[PDB]
C-alpha cells in the first residue's frame, strides 16, 4: 500500500534537540512534495514545514522557522524533521504526509509520533488487575480490567490475551495526575460464565521506559 | 497568514441527518481548500480536495461546495462512523493555515449507563496507596455525574475522570472514575460508595463495597 512510518519521537529536553524520521513505502518519493503537521494534545492540526521533491523549496511555519530544519534522502526513501531548541509548546504528535496535485492537499498520512518536550523524568508503570465479581456483574456480564497507574511520559499501549480479546474493550484516555505522572485504566465486559474458564491477561507495553507487563486478572467471589 | 474560521465549533445530530459545517476564508483563496476528517486515535485523512472534488474510495454523502472566501463540508446523510473532528485548510498561501476544526457526535436515543465499582488491589495496597475505580459503561449523553461517598461522606478534590470518545459502531461512552487515597486515610473509613446521575436513570444509583470483603 501506499505508506508513511514517523520514528524517533519521544521524550526531549527544554531547550534540547530531536530528529524525526519518516520511512516512505509503496510508491515513489522523489515524485511529490513532503510535509510535517504536528497536533498538540487535545488540540488541532499545526502545519510545520513542506519540502519539494528534489529538495528543491522547503517552508516552514513562522513559530518553527530558525529552529527546525526539514529534510528527504530519496536514495533511502525517508523525510527528515531535526528539531532544534524544544520548547514545551513543540509538544505534539507529529505527522508525515504526502502531497498530490497542484491543490497542496495531503492526500495521505501517517500515524503520528509523539514527541515531549519535558524536563520530567521517565518512569514506567504499575499494573494492578481490576477483578471482577459480583460488583462487577449485572445480568450475565462482568467487567473487568487493568490499572496502569503513575507513568510518564505517554504513551501506554495496552491488549489483552496478545490480541485475542478486543470485544467489549474501553482503554480509556491517560489523565495526568498532580504527581505529574499519567495514569490510565483499560476495562474489558466479558460473560460471566468464563470466569472460572478462560483466562484474563492485560499486556502493557511503556517504550519509552522499556517496560512490558502482563498481569493476570482473576476474579473476586 | 490567513485565518480559517471553521463554524459551528461542535455539533450533535442525528443519523441520516443533513451536517453542514461552514469555513472562512479571511481573503479570497480561489479553490485551494481542503477538507480533512480527524477520527480519534488516528491520522487525518483527505476527503475533499480542490474545494469541492473527492479523494477517491470516500463515501459520495460527503460533498464539498465554495470558492473565494466561503466553503462548506456538507454530510447528507450522517452515519454512526461519521464521528469525527472536521478540518479545512487553505493550501493557497504560505503559511498554510488550518480551521480550528468542528467536532461532529451522533445523537442517539438514551442510554444509561452500566456501573460497575472495583476496590483497590491488595498488590497495590501494599505499596501504600488506593485506588477505588468506578465505571460508568456504555452511555448516551456524555453527561454524568460521579459522586464518590466515604462512609456517606461527599469526597471532593481527591479523584479523576476520563471519557472514551464515542463508540463509532453504538455511538455509546464509557467513563472511569479514580479515588486515590492514602493506605492511611483508606483503612479509616469502611464504605465506599459510587453514586452516579445520568439522564437514562430515573434517580441516581450508587454502587458500593465494604473495605473487608
Amino acid at each position: 500500500e501506499v505508506q508513511l512510518l514517523e520514528s524517533g519521537g519521544g521524550l526531549v529536553q527544554p531547550g534540547g534537540s530531536l530528529r524525526l524520521s519518516c520511512a516512505a513505502s509503496g510508491f515513489t518519493f522523489s515524485s511529490y512534495a513532503m510535509s510535517w503537521v504536528r497536533q498538540a494534545p487535545g488540540k488541532g492540526l499545526e502545519w510545520v514545514s513542506a519540502i519539494s521533491g528534489s529538495g528543491g523549496s522547503t517552508y516552514y511555519a513562522d513559530s518553527v522557522k530558525g529552529r527546525f530544519t526539514i529534510s528527504r534522502d530519496n536514495s533511502k526513501n525517508t523525510l527528515y524533521l531535526q528539531m532544534n531548541s524544544l520548547r514545551a509548546e513543540d509538544t505534539a504528535v507529529y505527522y508525515c504526509a504526502k502531497y498530490d496535485g497542484i491543490y497542496g492537499e495531503l492526500d495521505f498520512w501517517g500515524q503520528g509520533t509523539l514527541v515531549t518536550v519535558s524536563s520530567a523524568s521517565t518512569k514506567g508503570p504499575s499494573v494492578f488487575p481490576l477483578a471482577p465479581s459480583s460488583k462487577s456483574t449485572s445480568g450475565g456480564t462482568a467487567a473487568l480490567g487493568c490499572l496502569v497507574k503513575d507513568y510518564f511520559p505517554e504513551p501506554v499501549t495496552v491488549s489483552w490475551n496478545s490480541g485475542a480479546l478486543t470485544s467489549g474493550v474501553h482503554t480509556f484516555p491517560a489523565v495526568l495526575q498532580s504527581s505529574g505522572l499519567y495514569s490510565l485504566s483499560s476495562v474489558v465486559t466479558v460473560p460471566s460464565s468464563s470466569l472460572g474458564t478462560q483466562t484474563y491477561i492485560c499486556n502493557v507495553n511503556h517504550k519509552p521506559s522499556n517496560t512490558k507487563v502482563d498481569k493476570k486478572v482473576e476474579p473476586k467471589s | 497568514d490567513i485565518q480559517m474560521t471553521q463554524s459551528p465549533s461542535s455539533l450533535s445530530a442525528s443519523v441520516g441527518d443533513r451536517v453542514t459545517i461552514t469555513c472562512r476564508a479571511s481573503q479570497s483563496i480561489s479553490s485551494y481548500l481542503n477538507w480533512y476528517q480527524q477520527k480519534p486515535g488516528k491520522a487525518p485523512k483527505l476527503l475533499i480536495y480542490a474545494a469541492s472534488s473527492l479523494q477517491s474510495g470516500v463515501p459520495s454523502r460527503f460533498s464539498g461546495s465554495g470558492s473565494g472566501t466561503d466553503f462548506t463540508l456538507t454530510i447528507s446523510s450522517l452515519q454512526p462512523e461519521d464521528f469525527a473532528t472536521y478540518y479545512c485548510q487553505q493550501s493557497y498561501s504560505t503559511p498554510l493555515t488550518f480551521g480550528q476544526g468542528t467536532k461532529v457526535e451522533i445523537k442517539r436515543t438514551v442510554a444509561a449507563p452500566s456501573v460497575f465499582i472495583f476496590p483497590p488491589s491488595d498488590e497495590q495496597l501494599k505499596s501504600g496507596t488506593a485506588s477505588v475505580v468506578c465505571l460508568l459503561n456504555n452511555f448516551y449523553p456524555r453527561e454524568a455525574k460521579v459522586q464518590w461517598k466515604v462512609d456517606n461522606a461527599l469526597q471532593s478534590g481527591n479523584s479523576q475522570e476520563s471519557v472514551t470518545e464515542q463508540d463509532s459502531k453504538d455511538s455509546t461512552y464509557s467513563l472511569s472514575s479514580t479515588l486515590t487515597l492514602s493506605k492511611a486515610d483508606y483503612e479509616k473509613h469502611k464504605v465506599y460508595a459510587c453514586e452516579v446521575t445520568h439522564q437514562g436513570l430515573s434517580s441516581p444509583v450508587t454502587k458500593s463495597f465494604n473495605r473487608g470483603e
